[PDB]
């Protein structure tokens, strides 16, 4: 859906259920980078899209990608949330289901009240720049 | 040597029948089908004066065979120690079997659990915590056997029986609740097992609710056999909070050990409702009033300070208290439990965010799609 | 080890007049002599005398980790007065000052060790100085949590919560606000007084950077959501 590959580190987390220690690999966040010569090769190899361009198309295309890929991410991920409850039981559900889903229910999060104050305060923030 | 096992060959009617094969097992010099058949005779309840005499021949086997795992030697010594009735001479012989046997599989975990199982009569408190601490330290690598971790719960539960930090018993019994895969034992034992487990886990001060693990699927069948006053009062500690009838009903059901922790439970539910009052409402609208807390917790207006601020020290809420109108302003919340209907409405709160961003962002670049080219 | 014993001579000079802070680490220096001992009464009275001066020194960042260094020792908790002294410090909340007088009024009759009552209440003028200092420390302990929770409060409720007159509330609020530890707002005639809050730009740091600091966890939501999801799904 995005940055390719994945990273899993070997660790023993046991469990909160006190089961005999088993290994479920924890996800490690992966990022793409380079140093000097590895930058030279690919930066010439692009020959595709404008660079960057800073300030105009860059931020708004990222608003499409990060937004829309964030829509279908949680969509298909919430599709797996219900599908795993529908099919695939057990566990499945438990464990983290009740706590993770309540973390989703942590913040609805709307006004009243102070969130109304943040509104016209944000309006007062756009004052200066405009 | 042969006559030593011949005099013990007949333990009663029907015993020499299978023992004719037992004596033909070591003639072919196979100690394994011999191990399974002798261990079956050791597992077979007897006087038992047969295993006490023949254990020297089984020791002689371990001498020149040098191989057979100490696991079977622990399984036979736990049957013999019951007939020996003296734990001291059993500790000298078992520690002798610990120092005289070495294998790639760690024998310290099975020997220390056997020492801990035989340490109940010492009686306790002296060397217990040291060897009990050594069990799980040597079990950390590599816990693929799954068999000895239940023995670790045995010596840890008997370590808890001194009372003993009730809050720790649920963690140790959790270790057992996850250690054994299939119960394969009568529920008549596990109904009181999960009962006193529910008692020591609920009366613990470190855990105010943990209503989530109260719903754990392997213990819920054990709760079905239990009377429903415990399950209903566990729902009172799951949500509640008062619900003054159910918190009294657990005093009707369980007389002992509740009188000391009763006031602690009342404090635990008084700090439990604070997360659920702001969590239940769509809100936020996270600012409450003194009338809401004082009416629900039925406590005086002077003690609501200690009430809400102790919950700030517990960590379930970071909120602040407005003492002019005596209002209480909650911040964040402590997630506890919550249901398929909630996964549905969750898709509603999601898909709405989906069509929101989709529409608006597709409107943004709808304007500037021309000028790009 | 006579030079280590000279510390017991210099504690008279540091504790004599104006410094309750200088005894912090130096009473831990005299505590090293009972470590070599081979003593009972002087050792036990050193444990209490070194644990009971926490009220003497004013509140500071060094005073927290200071009492945390001595906290956890197996010899220290044997005294119920340490249980009360620790009870008020951790988790704070509220306890009636008369009950604090009950636990600190029995220390004169308590003992065994008379040394804490000799350093604190052994002198009449120094004892009264530590009575009003104790009053200022317990009311500042109340103000510390309450000020962080305000928002606002009322004057009459402050009088009944602090167990002292409204003019004493204004006096304790006066010498605490000149210490610039908490910026207050106090008007007694209307009855509405308030402590804190930022007092920030605030239109940029507070509203923006904190809200989108929660949007850090909002954009990291699905990231760690699918993580723990796969975690519970794999092991069973």
């Amino acid at each position: 859906l995005g940055l390719p590959t994945e990273a899993y580190i070997s660790v023993e987390e046991v469990h909160d259920d006190g089961t005999p220690t088993s290994k479920t690999f924890e996800h490690v966040t992966s990022e793409i980078g380079a140093e000097e010569a590895e930058e030279v090769g690919v930066e010439h190899l692009l020959r595709d899209i404008k660079d960057t361009t800073v300030g105009t198309l860059s931020q708004r295309i990222t608003n499409q990608v990060h937004g829309l890929k964030g829509l279908n991410s949680k969509l298909l991920d919430i599709r797996s949330y219900l599908e795993k409850v529908a099919t695939g039981k057990l566990p499945i559900n438990h464990q983290i289901i009740y706590q993770l889903q309540d973390v989703f229910n942590l913040l609805p999060d709307v006004s009243l009240q102070e969130f109304v104050k943040a509104f016209y305060l944000k309006t007062n923030d756009q004052m200066v720049v405009v | 040597v042969p006559g030593f096992l011949q005099q013990s060959q007949n333990s009663g009617p029907g015993q020499p029948a299978v023992w004719h094969r037992l004596e033909e097992l070591y003639t072919k010099k196979l100690w394994h089908q011999l191990t399974l058949q002798v261990l079956d005779f050791v597992q077979d309840p007897c006087f038992a004066q047969g295993d006490g005499l023949i254990k020297l021949y089984e020791n002689f086997i371990s001498e020149f065979e040098h191989r057979v795992n100490p696991l079977s030697l622990v399984e036979i010594i736990l049957h013999v120690v019951r007939q020996m009735t003296d734990p001291n001479v059993a500790l000298t012989f078992l520690e002798k079997t610990r120092e005289k046997v070495k294998s790639s599989d760690e024998a310290v975990i099975l020997c220390k659990t056997a020492i801990g199982a035989l340490k109940l009569n010492i009686g306790d408190l002296q060397v217990t915590k040291e060897t009990i601490e050594d069990v799980e330290e040597m079990l950390n690598n590599l816990p693929g056997v799954t068999s000895v971790h239940s023995r670790f719960y045995d010596l840890s539960s008997k370590y808890y029986q001194t009372i003993g930090n009730h809050a720790s018993y649920y963690k140790d019994a959790l270790r057992f609740l996850g250690c054994v895969d299939i119960k394969d034992l009568p529920v008549s034992e596990q109904q009181e097992r999960a009962f006193t487990l529910g008692l020591a886990g609920l009366l613990g001060e470190g855990v105010f609710n943990f209503g989530e693990l109260l719903m754990h699927p392997v213990l819920e069948s054990l709760r079905n056999t239990d009377r429903q006053w415990l399950i209903d009062t566990l729902y009172a500690f799951n949500s509640g909070n008062v619900e003054r009838f159910q918190t009294l009903k657990t005093a009707w059901g369980q007389q002992p050990d509740l009188a000391a922790n009763e006031a602690q439970l009342l404090r635990k539910i008084q700090l439990l409702c604070l997360m659920e009052m702001t969590f239940t409402r769509p809100a936020n609208h996270r600012q409450l009033t003194f009338e809401e807390i004082a009416k629900s917790a039925k406590i005086t207006v002077n003690e609501v300070e200690l009430l809400v601020m102790k919950a700030l020290s517990v960590g379930l809420v970071k909120g602040s208290i407005d003492e002019v109108d005596k209002r209480v302003h909650m911040t964040w919340v402590q997630p506890r439990v919550l249901d398929l209907q909630q996964i549905k409405g969750m898709k509603d709160r999601l898909e709405f965010w989906c069509t929101d961003v989709k529409s608006m962002e597709m409107l943004v670049e709808h304007q500037a799609h021309d000028i790009l080219t | 080890k006579l030079k280590l014993k000279y510390y017991n001579l210099m504690i008279q000079l540091d504790q004599h007049e104006g410094s309750y802070l200088s005894i912090c680490k130096h009473y831990r220096a005299i505590y090293d002599t009972p470590c070599i001992q081979a003593e009972s009464e002087k050792w036990q009275q050193a444990l209490k005398s070194v644990v009971l001066y926490v009220i003497l020194a004013p509140f500071d960042n060094e005073q927290s980790d200071l009492v945390h260094r001595i906290s956890g020792d197996k010899k220290l908790e044997e005294i119920p007065k340490y249980k009360d002294l620790l009870k008020l410090f951790t988790t704070m909340e509220l306890m009636r000052w008369s009950t604090l007088v009950e636990d600190y009024g029995m220390e004169l009759r308590k003992g065994s060790l008379e040394s804490p009552a000799t350093d604190v209440f052994g002198s009449t003028e120094e004892g009264e100085k530590r009575w009003k200092d104790l009053k200022n420390r317990v009311v500042e302990h109340n103000i510390r949590i309450m000020a962080k929770y305000y928002t606002r409060i009322t004057m009459k409720r402050m009088a009944q919560l602090l167990d002292l007159s409204v003019d004493e509330s204004e006096a304790f609020l006066s010498n605490l606000v000149v210490n610039k530890t908490i910026f207050a707002k106090v008007d007694r005639l209307a009855g509405i007084i308030n402590f804190q809050r930022p007092k920030d730009p605030n239109n940029l740091l507070n509203d923006w950077s904190q809200k989108l600091n929660s949007l850090m966890s909002l954009v990291n939501k699905t990231t760690h959501l699918i993580a723990k999801e796969e975690m519970i799904h794999n092991l069973q």
